[PDB]
């Protein structure tokens, strides 16, 4: 269910969905925003 | 967001501890005791009617 | 030791259960033979509720006249108070507040 | 038997989850794995995926601590993908750290 | 406060019953966590509805208060589950 990255073999796994972590992200569009993340964490771009 | 209103005063705020009873509620020396509930347990807490 | 004042508070809603406590803890201090004045009987605090007597409306109006009764009564004396630690420590009663306080 | 032939997976299972530090499911293990947390993890010798196969390798490629294999895809979480955060773990150690 | 209470916060539950072998719980929903143990109200009398239906404690009403007591087999239960030692709290000794 975390399968969706850019896999590759031999021995590098490339991640997608970049984390700006409170103390993976959402993608519709403009946003950047966490799940588990107790505040809701917002940037556009 | 659910399950409460500002709830601090007045008769929906407060209920009888034995019965759960809002009406006929008994606050004098803060008693908390609905009516029927305290006339029958009056003699059991000190109250001795007379005259 | 030094020269004291201690005057002894005494509550209770029975007359019968303070009647033990005045005279024997005058008796009690005529022991040591301290300062005793008498028990100064302050007015009574007659406490009151009147509530309906049936549950619901029906019949004639009719009310209960519910009492209470508090009887502050004060034990003076004039002496320090490891003397009265004695006194007091002993011959307590079943249900009666009794708080002892200098000045 | 003479003494036991792997009961340090077994006796540690049971008695971890009085301290509660046993970690179940393909999120929680990567965020083990992500973490200042997980000391041993497992897998299945065989269980689908050449990358999922390869996804707990090469995670743990990135910040240490190995894999084994123990047997069948069924049996391996009842003894408690596995995470863990002496006396039963001294076959264990001594293959895990040195040969 | 809602929703199903922690696995850790279940045994906050246990673990105060374990050692002391009583535990009141005042009767509504809506009241602050019960004095002692610092959880949710509601979550502690939906762990105690829990343990009465399958026996194991004795409750006991009254005044909205609900005065638990602990049985012989109630204290089989919880130290298999605890994993505490056997013959660990005799409620004989003082």
């Amino acid at each position: 269910v975390l399968k969706f990255y850019k896999v590759d073999g031999n021995d590098k796994v490339t991640r997608l969905r970049k984390e700006c972590p409170r103390e993976f992200m959402a993608a519709h569009k403009n946003r950047t925003y966490c799940g588990r993340c107790g505040l809701t964490y917002i940037l556009n771009a | 967001l659910f399950n409460t209103r500002p709830k601090k005063f007045g008769p929906g705020s407060r209920q009888c501890r034995v019965c759960f009873n809002r009406h006929g509620m008994v606050r004098k020396y803060g008693l908390m005791m609905c009516r029927q509930c305290f006339r029958e347990r009056a003699n059991q807490i000190g109250f001795v009617k007379y005259r | 030791q030094r020269l004291h004042r201690i005057r002894i508070t005494l509550t209770s809603k029975d007359l019968k259960s303070i009647e033990r406590v005045c005279t024997e803890l005058i008796n009690g201090a005529k022991e040591k033979n301290l300062q005793v004045a008498g028990p100064v009987r302050l007015p009574v605090k007659t406490l009151r509720i009147t509530t309906r007597k049936s549950p619901c409306g029906e019949g004639t109006n009719t009310w209960d006249r519910f009492e209470l009764r508090i009887y502050k009564r004060l034990i003076d004396l004039h002496s320090p108070s490891d003397v009265v630690k004695q006194i007091t420590s002993i011959n307590i009663d079943p249900g009666v507040e009794v708080e002892v306080t200098i000045i | 038997e003479v003494k036991d032939l792997m009961t340090a997976i077994r006796k540690v299972l049971k008695n971890a989850l009085i301290h509660d530090g046993l970690v179940r499911g393909l999120h929680e293990v990567a965020k083990a794995l992500d973490a200042k947390k997980a000391q041993v993890c497992f897998l299945s010798e065989s269980c689908s995926e050449p990358a999922y196969k390869k996804l707990v390798q090469g995670l743990c490629k990135e910040h240490g601590i190995p894999l084994l294999d123990v047997t069948d895809s069924k049996e391996l979480g009842e003894w408690a993908c596995v995470c863990v955060t002496s006396e039963a773990l001294t076959f264990l150690q001594n293959h895990i750290k040195t040969l | 406060k809602f929703s199903l209470i922690p696995k850790a916060n279940r045994k906050a539950i246990y673990e105060y019953l374990f050692k002391e072998g009583v535990i009141v719980v005042q009767k509504n929903g809506k009241i602050e966590r019960h004095p002692e143990v610092p959880v949710p109200n509601l979550h502690v009398m939906m762990t105690l509805r829990s343990l009465q239906t399958k026996k194991f404690v004795e409750e006991k009403f009254n005044w909205q208060h609900n005065y638990y007591f602990l049985t012989n087999e109630g204290i089989e239960f919880l130290r298999t589950y605890l994993h505490l030692p056997p013959t660990v709290f005799p409620s004989t000794l003082t």
